[PDB]
């Protein structure tokens, strides 16, 4: 059934969904640019991914 | 760009996930709250993967352990077990500890699972795989060998040995478990 996390599973199951999510919050942002909460969410998602991608590529 | 992940990488990723979940505006909006749950589910998926590392390894190795066993005079044996409190995932552990007899022993796993299928309770039945010495087996002819409620031969074991410390699985309706040793069992 379940196997360890790899670089591939990290990209597939964390980084890709989170990027899709960013796309979606960006739409919710284009309805009311400057809505703080949504903009905050894009910042947190974006940080999350760069940290995880750094970790995956062992930088 | 190696595929295998070190503990430190796994830790760094988990931290990123905790931090993102703990500080995001996920309780400020219906949209955001739903995104909050998605994240918790992402972190969850990931912890399920790393949590499973060791069982996955033991699974990938079990083929190897088997081929070694054949060629060193060992085999995996299957012992049918019964409990009065079969729902208590804890009352099983205390029975496995008292193995070192009258329970039915099978050479083929397909046969012991078939026999379990017939049982009425199905919650009171389990079995353990066990590595045996194969010199430990008292080999009866098919003309002599005891048979189960289907016409399937059972194995008989020589005296005062086979108190073997290598279980390798515990099968039940709840699922496949593992002897911790530890005297407890769990797996997922």
């Amino acid at each position: 059934d379940v196997t360890d996390a790899t670089l591939g599973s990290v990209y597939s199951e964390i980084i890709s969904p989170v990027k899709d999510c960013i796309l979606t919050v960006a739409k919710a942002v284009s309805f009311n640019p400057g809505g703080k909460d949504n903009t905050d969410a894009v910042e947190v998602l974006t940080e999350l991914n760069t940290k995880v991608e750094r970790a995956a590529l062992n930088q | 760009m190696k595929d295998q992940l070190s503990d430190e990488q796994k830790e760094t990723i988990l931290k990123a996930l905790n931090d993102a979940i703990e500080k995001g505006p996920w309780d400020k909006s219906n949209f955001l709250r739903v995104i909050g749950k998605k994240l918790i589910a992402i972190r969850d998926r990931f912890l399920k993967r790393i949590g499973a590392a060791s069982q996955a390894q033991l699974q990938a190795e079990s083929h190897l352990a088997n081929q070694i066993a054949l060629q060193s005079g060992q085999q995996e044996i299957y012992v049918s077990l019964y409990s009065s409190d079969g729902s208590n995932l804890q009352s099983w552990e205390k029975i496995v500890g008292s193995l070192p007899i009258s329970r039915p022993i099978y050479a083929d796993e397909e046969d012991i699972k078939a026999i379990l299928k017939t049982k009425e309770n199905k919650q009171n039945e389990a079995y353990v795989a066990i590595y045996i010495s194969q010199s430990d087996i008292l080999h009866l002819s098919a003309d002599k060998a005891p048979v189960d409620k289907l016409g399937k031969p059972l194995l008989t074991l020589k005296d005062k040995s086979i108190s073997l410390e290598n279980i390798s699985r515990f099968v039940h309706v709840s699922g496949v478990y593992r002897y911790s040793n530890g005297r407890l069992i769990k797996n997922a």
